[PDB]
């Protein structure tokens, strides 16, 4: 399981 | 001096940091539960440029074949970095260790650093912003953005 750095 | 006239000047203190890739006032170290962090060693005013998310841009179809690819093995970490940019995704891809910084700096929703999109002459560059002062021995954090319940099950420190 992995996550992202998203810019918003 | 006018508001375009100190939009100028930050917009040339950035570009010129941008170019020399110069990373001054920070230090690795280890945070307890992060791994590692990145800490000022000097005070950051509010508004300075702190460092560049610095990696390999790349388009959609190569971050996706990348993502794959990491997936496929649990030693590698999450550095990928995605954003718009003229209707279309790109994404800094920090997975490769070198020496820059931005890519070791932790994750908090009420940190000290905002990330802005920078661009020059039509290349795009991520770079983080002191949102207030930052103290010396401080860690430099940023909001990732990453909200979603697939990645907050697995990662809950996200949430905070
Ligand atoms: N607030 C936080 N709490 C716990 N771990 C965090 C965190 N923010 C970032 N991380 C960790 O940092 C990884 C993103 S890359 C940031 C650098 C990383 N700490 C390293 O030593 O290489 C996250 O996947 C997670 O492992």
């Amino acid at each position: 399981k992995r996550h992202r750095k998203v810019l918003r | 001096k006018s508001k375009a006239e100190l939009q100028s000047e930050e917009r040339k203190r950035i570009d010129e940091l941008i170019e020399s890739g110069k990373e001054e006032g920070m230090k690795i170290d280890l945070i307890d539960g992060k791994g590692r962090g990145v800490i000022a060693t000097k005070q950051f005013s509010r508004g300075d440029f702190v460092v560049e998310y610095h990696g390999d841009l790349i388009e959609i179809t190569d971050a996706k074949k990348r993502e794959a690819l990491y997936a496929q093995d649990p030693s590698t970490g999450c550095y990928m970095y995605y954003f718009q940019y003229l209707s279309k995704t790109y994404c800094v891809d920090a997975t490769r260790e070198t020496n820059r910084l931005g890519r070791l700096i932790n994750h908090s929703k009420c940190g000290n650093c905002q990330t802005k999109l920078h661009d020059i002459d039509g290349v795009p560059h991520l770079i983080l912003i002191a949102s207030r002062d930052i103290a010396a021995g401080e860690e430099l954090l940023f909001d990732y953005g990453d909200r979603s319940k697939a990645s907050i099950e697995a990662h809950p420190w996200l949430k905070h």
